[PDB]
């Protein structure tokens, strides 16, 4: 049911289907952690010039 | 030939070894497949038989932390299960089983899944739960990665995934982190050299509370390995893993990279960098 | 000829801890046989109860303390002999604990020796494998947690040894290792065990750094390395460089670029004598040998 | 035991390895029964399933000429089968399959089977045939054996028996021959010094034509190994195998046995000696 | 052959049945080799002394 | 360019045979790699026809020739990475003899190389296994039969080599070995392969004989041993006897019970260097290198 063991296939090529994200599609300023990183990169640049 | 149920028998058997807390007994079955004679028959069995095999073989590798090793197997598995003729609600359930391992294997190797094709194999809550970890990694949020593992600990352990991630996810998360710095510091602000003091406060934001930082005092796997106070080292590994092209000046207290506006000359694409230092081909079944 | 009962097998040990651990720098070979004896006698009985545990447990500890001591003195003893007999009491302690579980029982110190078990094969992925199978309260016990960190920190994608397969994305967090070895929360025994890796941990830290140095970088000061590797003193670090063929410049520094071996184990030059940490030892000095061994809940 | 079909699957599998003529692959399957846990279960599976495993482990052993190893298995196997209802073709006919290996395996170890108990399993024709070989081996008639082997060459090759009998049968035959000589020459005529010249004449009578003799101009495996010309060598090997107790005197050209009427003291019983030098263990499934 | 492979068993301690001979005697006489061998052993005894 | 076709790789080998064998004593290395290529460039192209049969065959034959010439001339060629290619070429052949058999074909020259195959590993029961599976006429060919005798004769229940499992009732017929070796019926190249076993066959011969001798037995005359084990000259016996610590008496005989080794292979000591048999050297000089190599029929 739930275990990791394959259930039985019944009884009796196209290649493509790329399943890996080739290049990302997110907005970098819509992510909080990412701006705190920039925002403190500024604080460092401003000061320790 | 007159060995038409061999693969069936093999899997049936290797599955048993997994059901007991002792899957190391598989390698001996796996090993029986490099005879020149039989390697060339593995391709003649039913495809769903090969898939199952590759699945087990893949999981085996991962148990031994051989990530790319495991990956190529999970990849061949799912790819083969996609151009599978039928679609019973078991075949898809098996594809689900495969993905539960393929997702974290790929992440470690710096690869992330296109959830499009997988929609019929996973529940949106699964997609979401990976999605959130997917970004923590992407932006270099070490503490995010920890607390995700911490939540997801228990049934990650159930699948022998808790630890491999806890060790192998960090250095990717670190690449991204330092890349964002480097980008805005040496390609946008054209600032050739990065002092450790810089990475230091970057690392504090990312890592968060460490072992006996005030508030946290029991060591735990979630706050015991990572400390911002270790700037020089997290760089040295990143460079030795080929994940970063830089230099260190221990007494000058700075990291020097090549002066350039193109980001991928200093922080190459994480995946190919790993696969180069850890090659693994697909028709080795052991 | 006869096999003494559990009842007296314990007090044989009780005498051994209470009265013979003081002579231990030399009474090693003796205290060894007398512990092997007690172990074997126990298993010739097929008896694996609260006695077999307790004695075996304390014998692990004793063995750990024997590791540190022999190393500070240089009474050169059995290379391997302390360690694998440490494993046969561990592998037995292990499957003993297992049965107790599948029989509804519990042993008040499993966590502690599950943790030691993790440190004996620091690069073996099997111990990573079975530990994720144990009950939740054991996997999340401070002791195994402590150990799991060390295991992760020590991992090295470059570590070369005959027959060892290198895994991807390893931390090689030597810096965090030494931070941990100096912790006041580090179980004293555990520290002793881990010390078995000081040299190899260091070597793979230096060969790592020598790669981040651009050619013509000026040689790294002792004063620094005696911190990057928490050496004991100025002369050990000297000895270190002399073994792996580094080269000292001016008596103050070392030229890490002149370090060219892949492996921490040189062709057939017998291993560097193993070392210790000045901090761990005098942690030992203001406690007693006995206390370290008898430490831990009863059964 | 638990995972009740393990043994069942295992035999299913190894029978295939044999069928595709790669029994040397069974080795990796066998080796999976030696871990403490796995070893315990073995005697908990169905008896008739244990029996087949022993019959394959046996055949495997014999392929590597580990004759005593093969023996303990074929033995235990065939004994266990004898507490099943010996009344149905299946059971009856699988005993036969075992005897076809057990009989020559035992002969090599200097042991003859008791025909009574086996008559329900063997034909008269078969019993007849094996009885001829028993004859020559007993009476020490090397030519006799060489011709028996030559006569069922093809059939023996099929069950992969020819080569192990061609090689390991002779020294049993020699011992029997030399015991006969020693019996009437030392225990009956009181002479304990055997001149090579005597033994040479006996060997010739026993061995018949050899390669490069008149009328024997092409090698065969039937005339190219035994020559009455090397008396000392056969006496040396017998003495070295523990089958004979004596000394050789190269320069005086004679073999000296102890002065005795108890022949058992100079020529011990063969199986006892062979197994002493080649210990085996029933409780080893690999 | 494939006829060396155990048939399927049907479905559903007694030690003994010693199947081996204790000794090498009890065997057929083979005159034409045994008396030839004795013949040889005599002529040798009778001559060489 | 890509890969050379069949008929030119045949003609390439021809040139080597017809013009470069006569220079083999010094640097066969050249001829080695250039053969390695031909056997390579034929598998790369997956061409397993007559051209490949023939060429691989002769390379086996040439490899055999080299084995003798390097030992006689007692020029150093390798510690025999030579036997490997010789082996790697023999299995390649096996495969080709096999599928040709499947495709209903027939190779004219199989028996010869089935026989060579039987002699490469000589104690490996694996090869006794395979040869029983082959067709009647292959099994019964004079060349295969003879090789079986040699295996049967070389077998020795006392052979001691790590990894090796001793088997029951082995002939240890050293006597019929050196007998067979001198047979004018034995193919030469086949004899050369067998010469690789002169020492171990001899060692276990002396250790066997020495065992039957009682304690007070007199030393055994070199002249006796010399004939028994077909040594080349009393010089070789002396060297044999000091290499295994068989103390000599009067420079004239050997005290066999002074031989106290269990294995022909001494503990971390460079093997006694390969020898040969005069018998076959003589045979070689009266013939032509090229002649040996294109022995057998046409594919």
């Amino acid at each position: 049911e739930e275990d990791d063991e394959f259930e039985d296939f019944p009884i009796d090529a196209v290649t493509q289907t790329n399943i890996w994200e080739e290049n990302w599609d997110d907005v970098e300023v819509d992510d909080d952690f990412t701006n705190e990183l920039k925002a403190e990169l500024d604080r460092y640049k401003r000061e320790n010039q | 030939g007159k060995q038409r149920i061999l693969l069936y028998l093999v899997n049936k058997l290797n599955n048993i070894y997994f059901r007991i807390e002792s899957p190391q007994l598989c390698s001996n079955i796996f090993k029986n497949f490099q005879p020149k004679s039989m390697l060339a028959h593995f391709n003649e069995y039913q495809l769903d038989q090969q898939i199952e095999y590759r699945y087990l073989l893949g999981r085996y590798y991962l148990l031994n932390s051989q990530v790319h090793n495991a990956f190529v197997q999970f990849n061949e598995a799912f790819q083969s299960l996609l151009n599978l003729p039928l679609t019973n609600q078991a075949i898809t359930r098996n594809g689900t089983r495969i993905l539960n391992y393929m997702i974290p294997t790929g992440l470690i190797l710096g690869k992330m899944v296109k959830w499009g094709p997988l929609r019929p194999f996973l529940s949106q809550e699964t997609i979401d739960n990976w999605s959130v970890l997917y970004k923590h990694v992407r932006y270099g949020n070490i503490q995010g990665v920890s607390l995700w593992l911490r939540q997801n600990e228990r049934h990650l352990c159930a699948r022998q995934l808790l630890i491999v991630l806890l060790e192998k996810l960090p250095m990717v998360t670190y690449r991204n982190l330092i890349k964002t710095v480097i980008k805005s510091w040496t390609t946008e602000w054209g600032q050739n050299k990065l002092p450790y003091s810089l990475i230091e406060r970057v690392l504090q934001l990312s890592i968060g509370p460490t072992f006996e930082d005030p508030g946290a005092q029991e060591i735990t796997i979630y706050n015991g390995i990572h400390s911002p106070k270790n700037v020089e080292n997290v760089l040295v590994t990143l460079i030795n893993l080929g994940l970063l092209r830089a230099n260190c000046f221990p007494q000058l207290q700075l990291c020097v990279v090549k002066k350039t506006t193109m980001i991928q000359e200093i922080v190459p694409p994480v995946n190919e960098r790993i696969t180069k230092m850890f090659p693994a081909h697909s028709h080795v079944l052991w | 000829s006869d096999v003494r009962p559990p009842h007296i097998l314990v007090k044989t040990l009780d005498y051994i801890v209470d009265n013979l651990l003081t002579t231990l720098p030399e009474s090693e070979g003796f205290l060894w046989d007398r512990m092997r004896s007690i172990r074997q006698d126990f298993t010739y009985q097929n008896y694996s109860g609260p006695e077999a545990v307790d004695c075996n447990e304390r014998i692990v500890r004793i063995h750990l303390l024997i590791l540190h001591i022999m190393v500070k003195s240089n009474v050169e003893f059995s290379l391997q002999q302390e360690l694998e007999q440490l494993h046969k009491s561990l592998i037995t302690l292990s499957e003993i604990y297992d049965d107790v579980r599948s029989s509804g029982g519990t042993c008040p110190n499993e966590a502690e020796f599950r943790a030691y078990a993790l440190l004996s094969k620091i690069r073996d992925p099997q111990y990573d494998e079975n530990i994720q199978r144990l009950p939740k309260h054991i996997f999340q016990d401070k002791l195994v947690q402590m150990a799991l960190c060390f295991r992760r920190v020590i991992s090295n994608s470059a570590y070369t040894e005959r027959g060892f397969v290198k895994t991807e994305n390893c931390l090689n967090f030597y810096a965090r290792f030494f931070q941990l070895m100096q912790s006041p929360s580090l179980p004293l025994l555990m520290g002793f065990f881990l010390q078995m890796h000081l040299t190899d941990i260091r070597f793979y830290a230096l060969r790592a750094l020598s790669h981040t140095l651009n050619k013509k970088h000026k040689p790294i000061p002792f004063i620094y390395l005696e911190n990057m590797l928490l050496f004991n003193n100025r002369q050990e670090i000297i000895e270190f460089c002399n073994y792996y063929s580094i080269e000292i410049i001016n008596g103050d520094a070392a030229d890490l670029k002149t370090l060219q071996h892949y492996s921490h184990k040189l062709s057939e030059t017998q291993p560097l004598k193993k070392t210790y940490l000045t901090c761990l030892e005098r942690r030992l000095q203001k406690t007693t040998y006995k206390g370290l061994i008898n430490g831990g809940e009863d059964n």
